[PDB]
């Protein structure tokens, strides 16, 4: 995926890995190597009007 | 798949009201046919 990985304040349960929003799209990930939760936010984008 | 939960129930009806969701405890890669089950109890020797 392409996104920004940030610190999270979401209290994940030990079994829980992925995280999802109301759109059932990946919003957080738990890394196997280091057991920490990285919030995933899509990178900034927008329409350009001239 | 085994799911479990421990809930402190205030003295009353054994099956209480309300919700207490069971968290996933273990997923075991067994691959066997299971149609029947039985509960195991512990019994103490009397020594009398
Ligand atoms: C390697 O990964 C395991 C789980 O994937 C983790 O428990 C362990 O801490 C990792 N090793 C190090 C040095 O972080």
């Amino acid at each position: 995926g392409t996104g920004v990985l940030t610190e999270s304040n979401k209290k994940f349960l030990p079994f829980q890995q992925f995280g999802r929003d109301i759109a059932d799209t990946t919003d957080a990930v738990r890394d196997p190597q280091t057991l920490e939760i990285l919030d995933i936010t899509p990178c900034s984008f927008g329409g350009v009007s001239v | 798949k085994i799911y479990s939960k421990h809930t402190p129930i205030n003295l009353g009806r054994d099956l209480p009201q309300g919700f207490s969701a069971l968290e996933p405890l273990v997923d075991l890669p067994i691959g066997i046919n299971i149609t029947r089950f039985q509960t195991l109890l512990a019994l103490h020797r009397s020594y009398l």
